[PDB]
């Protein structure tokens, strides 16, 4: 004889992704609970006469009647080093033909972030091997960089040289310096994702990544899910003396996903139609990315989440939203890319937070002043514009930026070791480029690096070694390029 | 068993079941009209009740109407015998010609190709019209979209590659009409009886079409194009064949979404649009797809309400699309045809790894150039361009024949015109603008690049100038 | 009394009592927790039910679970035991140091101090920041608002004004980490352990912190503010000495607002805003005050979303203010910093009749020719320079002159900048602008006038730039 509807219930009604549950009188709230035919759910509204429970699958296999059961928890997912070179679903589920994912541990996807003791300062780099980047914006451990612009402006790419850019690091000894990479794609379509990874097995990258993908045809729950999903499996790193790299594909799907279930749920919408707290969505995912003391082991999560803009809005609603959350954003522009400006880095409108304590001394001596410099170019370019007498300061200023501007363009998939960024932007700031054609410096930049790299492996060597440049480099430095310069000229 | 109908307004129509109650996407059939009406279940309302979408209008429906569950979502003829053929949302045939006796039935709710089932394979399609073949060239298998505001050149578009592509491609082609003009469906059947693509004698046709047009009611409008989907799907996966998929157009899609949102009682979200059209479109799209099991190149018109591009309707099907052909009203009225936007263009075989180095540099020199003429757009509308600097007057007769040069007559075009269509092979569009870039016709006036083919044609017209 | 939870949707929780219902504001206490969950009353619904917000996560509650009332709104330790330790919402310690060695407490709901309480005194507080002591100028014991969208340098100044202002006060300092990062609340709290300010050995601390940070829940957020500004109102009014209050940032309070306005079953204002935002601010502000009793220095950071001012947010905050700092993201992308707006900037104190006819004089002055350039730029876009009479042209490059030496290199900053850290005193300030107006510096180059202290600065770096 059954009058249980404590542990148990039934649907009242089914639609959109949203079950209405009479019973279940012991539910807890965000407990997953279990439909008849096996799919699963999240109890997110507790009425006094229903629970709403949004379903982790195709609403077809659930019908009025069905039982509904508990669970007794919360969401949770496969966690530890095992995912590793894998691509996996929203909740751990290997969905790369490999064969099922076998980790010793498992974590939450829900827990709250580090408060203030666990942390300390972010002072560690974290690469990205983008002389942009690194010089201008530079990242650190535990940070967390928005990549932020409109539709094919460049922002995966950012993402994927930086993921690349760690191979240097991880094939060697020093855990402390290497950085596992978790890759979010959330509402993208598979065969993206499929050349995602295509390119990330190419470029032996993969054996150190985890691919977390919640696709377009992915019910709105589990969209939603995937970026705290792929978050805890990056905690696993964090707690434990190692360092992530976390990167989210986009946020503003999520926020599409969100959106959705929440209108469904038929909680009232604020603007844009988007939930009183989509703020909180973002918000409460982000601050898990951080840098923990080492009472904590020391290890670090840090955080690229991706922001997709309409007509290059920088200051819209959801933009400024997510720009107020991160330490700092990488802005690239359809205008500046089509210029030949790629990466597409908006110099004055990008930031970082946390500035040089996240650069090696080594870039720090080279870069120190180069950010406040061309933001301040930029505004004497355009006020410039027409051939009016200028004096030899505003020229010497306009000469320098040209020449700057063209140092920090780069190519794709070949992520630059740091001494090799310090050489290069060297030339640029000691003045070495004043009196070349601006349209001659990239050819001045390839031929000096492949020099280098040729003839100087001791120079460079020192430089990576070190994490400065001595007096001696500095020496060296500049006898290299004088003599280099000298030749190039003619 | 059996249902009544308990409420009815427009599209949506309520049914209470006494035994059994239909899963969601089930068709059930209203008993008693003259042509079959089809009610798809789209939720549980709860007390035995089921809330529907309609595949037909729905006047003449009375309150207590029997309707019976077919224990099976819409089921549609697919293989080789619908080829030739017309059918409706339902695979009803449309053409006068009788049954459609395929071996087979299909649901046209499907789930989308699964991760591992994607093909990474990238090979060009030339379609030898220069500013898709330059600038942002479609692959073979890809998803290819034309996105358009009223009146800009959609649909000629998707003519012309009907016309460049189909012929040089061996397999079958389905086009689904998706609230677009009866009328234009009755021109492409009776043209391809002309061409003898469709033949009425023969099993030899290579063209099946499915219309859900502009006449129809939003559950028909909002259907369609599963329909033509499931027929597209058959031929790429019971057969391993090449397949070619044109829709006009996929926004109808959404827009008829938008209009039984409205009457399902939805909390709206922006634009007064469906909370639900970002994912009712990926379930969509995501089967419109290549896998290793066989290929379809699909080509979708794509509707621009008011010319807004951030629209959530276009704005959501951008990140759908290996390749995006974006057409402009300010060109189209500059007489630039086709009206594509050189700027707003893209493709992701546009790759120096893929089309070569050379292919990738003319591309981003034109991009260059004409980026550069247009952030000098605000000075020239007021001053001219007599006011400009002698470097920047050189880049604006350049991009200005540039602009010209990526116009081209289409041989579905003519009567408009007035011109011969042209087809100009990849390597001489790569040729032409590389020349152009180059300074090596600055002496050529710009009317001499306007509406050729080959740049041979623009010398040709120069010399009967001057 | 005691209760039981009847329904949950986010952080909105009702519950039911069959007898004594708890009055509006009060606490309840959530039994069956492993950590202390208040909620705070909000409403009665009827049917003896009382809707509430929780001041933590509501995952892991059941309907059924009892429900406490406590009899009483939040209650917060207060007193000079808070100095130097760290606090969350409900006034638990969060530093790992053990509890709040008090046994003085304060409800965090407060009347706000009548028309009789209410001082006029207003003197000018230095800076040492050029654009603010200039143009807008503080003034001790009035209420200073920092406004700007996100990334233009809320933060920076306020922990410039810390810098500038507090490690040299006489009195104590509450800062309120309000809806922000946690990071920030880690590097300010072991900075101040580096500079002494805060000391975890003696008692010689001179800070007490509150925070809630955007990692908690709406509840948390809506209600931090209340209790930073209880800390604040007891040194106020049971001491009478005078009181630093800083807070980042107090947007997120009517944030925190608007996150649950719908679930507490309001119909939206404007821009999905609670109808409530004006009077809910109203109560909370009108606390933030020098009084008869005691002296309140309030400095708020304040976030304005999708950097429109008119954001029904930032512009209820303006009437709340005395001196109003304006940053503008147009401004900071020219790396012109601190990123203040001269021309959107304003204080009580800039009169003649206070700072004196000379000072108000160079404000004035400096204030008109970047008018004037601001709106010539435009024309000269379009038309060109050689377009300009002589007098036009001069004032355009005293304007580009003056918008340079309005940039000044923080000591805060010094990883942003690449400069060492400049204070000027209000006399240079004064003298500086003077003299560029007055064309005394018209030979020298732009960019000697930019990111540097004094004017002896921008003279030494242009005969620097000469070679």
């Amino acid at each position: 004889t059954s009058v249980d509807l404590e542990e148990t219930g039934r649907v009242l009604s089914i639609g959109d992704g949203i079950a209405r549950v009479h019973g279940l009188r012991n539910v807890q709230a965000e407990e997953m609970v279990e439909f008849s035919s096996g799919l699963k759910g999240m109890s997110l509204n507790l009425e006094p006469d229903n629970v709403g429970v949004v379903v982790f699958g195709n609403d077809k296999l659930i019908k009025e009647g069905d039982i509904v059961k508990r669970t007794g928890a919360i969401v949770d997912v496969p966690v530890g080093e095992e995912l590793l070179g894998r691509v996996v679903d929203a909740l751990g589920n290997a969905i790369d033909g490999k064969g099922p994912i076998g980790s010793k541990a498992r974590r939450r996807v829900g827990l709250k972030a580090p408060g203030i003791i666990p942390r300390i300062s972010v002072r560690e780099p974290m690469q990205t091997g983008i002389k942009a980047v690194d010089s201008l914006v530079p990242i650190g451990r535990g940070q967390r960089e928005l990549i932020i612009g409109d539709r094919q402006t460049g922002k995966t790419s950012i993402a994927i040289d930086t993921i690349i850019n760690q191979k240097r690091f991880n094939d060697g000894t020093d855990e402390k310096k290497k950085l596992y990479c978790i890759y979010v794609a959330i509402g993208q379509k598979r065969s993206t994702v499929a050349q995602l990874v295509k390119r990330l097995t190419d470029a032996d990258a993969m054996k150190y990544t985890i691919v977390v993908s919640a696709t377009a045809s992915d019910a709105a729950p589990l969209q939603y899910l995937a970026p705290y999903s792929g978050c805890s499996m990056g905690e696993y790193f964090r707690d434990n003396g190692k360092h992530a790299l976390i990167i989210y594909d986009d946020l503003s799907k999520q926020a599409v996903a969100y959106r959705q279930m929440s209108l469904l749920l038929r909680r009232p919408p604020g603007r844009e139609a988007y939930p009183g707290d989509v703020f909180y969505l973002h918000s409460r995912l982000l601050e898990r990315a951080a840098k923990m003391n080492d009472a904590f082991g020391g290890g670090s999560l840090t955080a690229l989440p991706v922001i997709e803009t309409q007509a290059g809005d920088v200051s819209a609603y959801i933009p400024t939203n997510v720009i107020s959350i991160t330490d700092g954003q990488i802005f690239l522009e359809t205008e500046l890319f089509y210029k030949g400006i790629r990466p597409a880095i908006n110099v004055g409108l990008s930031v970082s937070r946390v500035g040089s304590a996240a650069q090696t001394r080594a870039m720090k001596q080279v870069a120190g002043t180069m950010k406040l410099e061309l933001a301040q170019y930029r505004e004497v370019a355009a006020f410039a514009q027409f051939g009016s007498d200028l004096d030899a300061a505003t020229q010497q200023l306009l000469s320098r930026g040209v020449r700057l501007t063209e140092l920090l363009k780069q190519g794709q998939y070949s992520p630059m070791a740091i001494e090799e960024q310090v050489a290069v932007i060297y030339a640029g700031v000691r003045g070495y480029l004043d009196k070349l054609e601006p349209s001659k410096i990239t050819k001045f930049e390839n031929a000096f690096l492949s020099h280098v790299i040729s003839q100087h492996q001791a120079l460079l060597s020192k430089i990576r070694t070190d994490g400065k440049i001595s007096e001696e480099s500095d020496a060296k430095l500049k006898e290299i390029v004088t003599n280099f310069l000298a030749g190039f000229e003619a | 068993t059996t249902g009544r109908i308990v409420a009815v307004i427009g599209a949506v129509v309520d049914v209470q079941f006494d035994e059994g109650l239909p899963p969601i996407l089930n068709a059930l059939e209203v008993q008693g009209r003259e042509t079959r009406l089809v009610l798809e279940v789209a939720q549980h309302l709860g007390e035995s009740t089921v809330r529907t979408i309609a595949m037909d209008g729905t006047e003449g429906l009375v309150r207590g109407q029997k309707v019976l569950d077919s224990g099976a979502p819409i089921r549609i003829p697919v293989g080789p015998e619908t080829l030739g053929r017309i059918m409706n949302v339902i695979g009803e045939p449309i053409d006068e010609r009788g049954p459609i006796k395929t071996k087979q039935f299909a649901a046209i709710h499907a789930e989308a190709p699964e991760f591992v089932e994607m093909s990474v394979e990238q090979e060009i399609l030339v379609t030898g019209i220069k500013v898709v073949d330059l600038l942002a060239p479609y692959a073979k298998g890809g998803k290819i979209g034309l996105f358009g505001g009223a009146g800009v050149g959609k649909t000629v578009l998707i003519m012309e590659l009907i016309n460049n592509v189909a012929k040089a491609h061996g397999g079958y082609s389905v086009f689904a009409g998706v609230g677009e003009r009866t009328r234009e469906g009755n021109d492409l059947y009776h043209e391809m009886i002309e061409s003898g693509v469709i033949n009425l004698k023969d099993a030899t046709s290579k063209v099946a079409l499915v219309y859900g047009q502009m006449n129809e009611p939003p559950g028909a409008r909002a259907r369609v194009a599963l329909t033509g989907l499931t027929v597209a799907e058959y031929f790429r996966d019971q057969e391993g064949q090449d397949v070619l998929l044109f829709i006009d157009n996929i926004f109808r899609f959404t827009q008829a979404g938008s209009e039984v949102s409205a009457l399902l009682g939805r909390i709206p979200s922006a634009v007064g649009y469906q909370p639900t059209l970002a994912t009712d479109m990926g379930t969509m799209q995501e089967r419109i797809t290549t896998t290793k099991k066989g290929s379809i190149t699909s080509v979708q018109a794509i509707y621009v309400p008011a010319d807004d591009l951030t629209d959530p309707a276009p704005a959501t099907t951008f990140a759908h699309l290996d390749a995006t052909t974006v057409l402009s009203r300010a060109i189209a009225e500059l007489g630039i045809y086709p009206a594509v936007d050189p700027l707003d263009s893209t493709s992701r075989i546009m790759d120096p790894n893929i089309v070569g180095s050379e292919h990738y540099d003319v591309a981003r020199g034109v991009q260059k150039i004409l980026q550069d003429y247009k952030s000098l757009q605000d000075i020239i509308a007021i001053l001219g361009m007599d006011e400009l600097s002698e470097e920047d007057k050189l880049t604006v007769s350049r991009a200005r024949k540039i602009q010209r040069f990526l116009s081209q007559p289409f041989q579905v075009a003519e009567v408009f015109t007035g011109h011969l269509g042209k087809l100009v092979p990849l390597k001489e569009t790569i040729k032409g603008f590389q020349q152009i870039l180059a300074g090596e016709y600055d002496h050529l006036p710009e009317q001499a690049f306007y509406m050729v083919g080959p740049i041979e044609e623009a010398v040709a017209k120069a010399d009967k100038l001057a």
